[PDB]
């Protein structure tokens, strides 16, 4: 609970690296992923990792090569984009999802309930 | 062809090979279409996962009910195997993303998973009775053998299942998107092939019909056993010299006889849960052994994930070797197997396997330093010994207990004995699960564990194998 985001400009073919730290319950019972809203568009799925790492998902443009990693100690998130273009230059929110059985796509935002502030990364 | 053994079996050994290479081909692929096409939490894949699993452990007991009461088997076997078409035409369904989203698939990909989990449930312990049929009572030595070919079908099935699945799921795209529906639409042919060669072979079957409802008799002949003792206030005979013999005011001695042998092989496989269980918990922990150890074996590099392989590969020669090598010398001296002793023996191979990976898992941990290397760093060898004496365990064990169900049961119940030791793995598998959550002890401890319950179970079942009475 209470996730928050860091991040910053970047330039047109460089890389970026975000943040997303959970400052309540154990980060280990969560379920994680990364959205983006461009301005003046709706908000977009980019990857998402579940509790332990295990699986992880990345949406179908990963614009480059995405790389999301979470350590549950110390409850930090983090998000590796790349080759990133002077598109996706969206506002990148964390969503946090408490672990249970659903049958709801895990690459959906209803499927979060913890939507923290997000970044402004620029291109 | 020359004698002694039927034509038939032909289409009962392809059959099964059929069945378990499709059965392979969609269970791998099954987590990874929960994960990445239906986008489902990890802990819900899971649990489906495992659902589905339990259930396809635990229907066997209707199949085989339906197979026995009524019907007789022929006739399961060919229904379960539509039903299990059907399910594989519904999961194959499901996966193409074109019709419906997101409520289709979940709702076609369920159906069908419960229609797969039926078919399997009702195709296994029918298939093996109906094969064991086709043999003479007096060629008792050629059944045997072919339980032998049947195991090696099995394994054969999932050995080309492991090297053909990944070839299909690779780089493939359905609809714009990676290739589920062929993944799922493979083991649906394969299923398809199965069944129309098993029923190819019809005109030369020896179908067996059914022995009346004989499930509802042998449990009203037991609630009748146990209520008679209840003369609380009186008694002169309830039932002596045995829980069964004062049954006998109805229930005929024809059907107590064959309820009385029922109840003394479920008696014998009561252990033996504990023993799938014990025995389940090396394609798990011995991968993280493996991590531990180098595998770049000079001439290939071996990933620790491969290694579960070296499994099937030696069943398929074990099989073969034990059969018509280590049995015969066995019987060149007076020396005889009585098919529990060889169970017994497999129990105390399986507890020497764990025994010699705790001992290998101690060694690893013995390191010590001399891009630094640890000079006491065990190659991925050292993990044969216990892969040969694990795999020799599997084949006594497993072999045998296929011929002892079916011989040591009536000719009325021939596929309810074999729904009885289907439910042991049911079972043993439901205890895997419930244990594996509790996990909090040394590699090398745990080993030292499961070697020591092992032979726990060895002796509990040696000591109740000693006093059991076969059928006569
Ligand atoms: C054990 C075992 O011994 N004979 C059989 C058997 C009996 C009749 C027909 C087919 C088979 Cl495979 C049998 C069996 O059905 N189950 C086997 C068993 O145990 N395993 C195989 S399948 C599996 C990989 C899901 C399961 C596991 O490892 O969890």
């Amino acid at each position: 609970q209470l996730v928050e985001s860091g991040g910053g400009l970047v330039q047109p073919g460089g890389s970026l690296r975000l943040l997303c730290v959970a400052s309540g319950r154990p980060f280990n019972d969560y379920d994680m992923g990364w959205f983006r809203q461009a301005p003046g568009k709706e908000r977009e799925f980019v990857a998402s990792i579940s509790w332990s790492g295990r699986v992880t998902d990345y949406s179908d443009s990963m614009k480059g090569r995405c790389t999301v990693s979470r350590d549950n100690a110390k409850g930090t998130m983090f998000l590796q984009m790349s080759n990133l273009v002077p598109r996706d230059t969206a506002v990148y929110y964390c969503a946090a999802a408490r672990r249970r059985w659903t049958f709801k796509a895990t690459n959906t935002e209803e499927f979060y309930e913890t939507w923290g502030q997000g970044t402004q990364v620029t291109v | 062809f020359g004698s002694s053994y039927p034509v038939s079996i032909a289409f009962i050994v392809v059959n099964e090979f059929c069945e378990r290479f499709s059965y392979y081909g969609m269970k791998a692929v099954l987590t990874l279409y929960f994960l990445y096409f239906l986008h489902w939490n990890e802990d819900t894949s899971t649990s489906v996962y495992h659902a589905f699993s339990s259930l396809c452990y635990f229907t066997p007991i209707l199949g085989a009910a339906i197979a026995d009461s009524w019907l007789g088997k022929f006739k399961t076997i060919i229904y379960l195997s539509l039903v299990y078409v059907l399910g594989h035409v519904f999961k194959s369904l499901g996966a193409i993303p074109i019709l419906g989203g997101k409520m289709l698939h979940t709702i076609l990909s369920l159906v069908g998973l419960s229609l797969i989990a039926l078919g399997t449930g009702g195709i296994k312990p029918c298939v093996a009775a109906f094969g064991g049929d086709q043999f003479e009572e007096e060629h008792a030595e050629a059944r045997t053998r072919y339980f032998s070919v049947f195991y090696l079908a099995i394994n054969a099935g999932s050995l080309i299942s492991t090297f053909i699945t990944p070839m299909l799921r690779g780089d493939v795209k359905c609809f714009g998107q990676d290739c589920y529906a062929l993944a799922f639409g493979v083991p649906g042919l394969l299923m398809v092939l199965a069944l129309v060669v098993f029923a190819m072979g019809s005109k030369m079957y020896r179908k067996p019909p059914p022995e009346g409802n004989i499930v509802a008799q042998v449990i009203k002949c037991i609630w009748f056993a146990l209520c008679n003792r209840f003369r609380n206030r009186s008694g002169d005979l309830p039932k002596r010299q045995h829980w069964l013999d004062w049954a006998a005011e109805k229930y005929p001695k024809h059907l107590i006889a064959d309820v009385k042998a029922l109840t003394r092989v479920l008696f014998l496989y009561i252990p033996l849960p504990m023993f799938w269980a014990l025995l389940d918990q090396q394609g798990s922990r011995w991968t993280l052994q493996a991590n531990k150890m180098n595998g770049d074996l000079g001439f290939f590099v071996l990933q620790p994930d491969q290694m579960q392989v070296l499994n099937p590969f030696l069943v398929l020669i074990f099989i073969p070797l034990f059969d018509l090598v280590i049995y015969r010398l066995i019987s060149k001296c007076r020396i005889n197997f009585s098919s529990l002793r060889k169970m017994a023996v497999g129990m105390i191979l399986a507890c020497l396997a764990f025994a010699v990976a705790a001992l290998v898992e101690t060694k690893i941990n013995g390191m010590i330093h001399p891009e630094d290397i640890p000079v006491n760093k065990l190659s991925i060898a050292w993990q044969l010994p216990q892969y040969v004496l694990v795999t020799a365990a599997e084949v006594m064990f497993s072999v045998t207990g296929l011929e002892f169900s079916y011989s040591q049961a009536p000719s009325s119940m021939k596929s309810v004995l074999q729904a009885a030791w289907l439910l042991t793995v049911a079972v043993g598998n439901i205890i895997v699960l419930v244990v594996a959550q509790f996990s909090g002890l040394a590699q090398w401890a745990e080993f030292v564990l499961f070697s020591c319950l092992l032979l726990v179970v060895c002796l509990i079942f040696s000591v109740m194998a000693y006093y059991y009475v076969p059928l006569k």
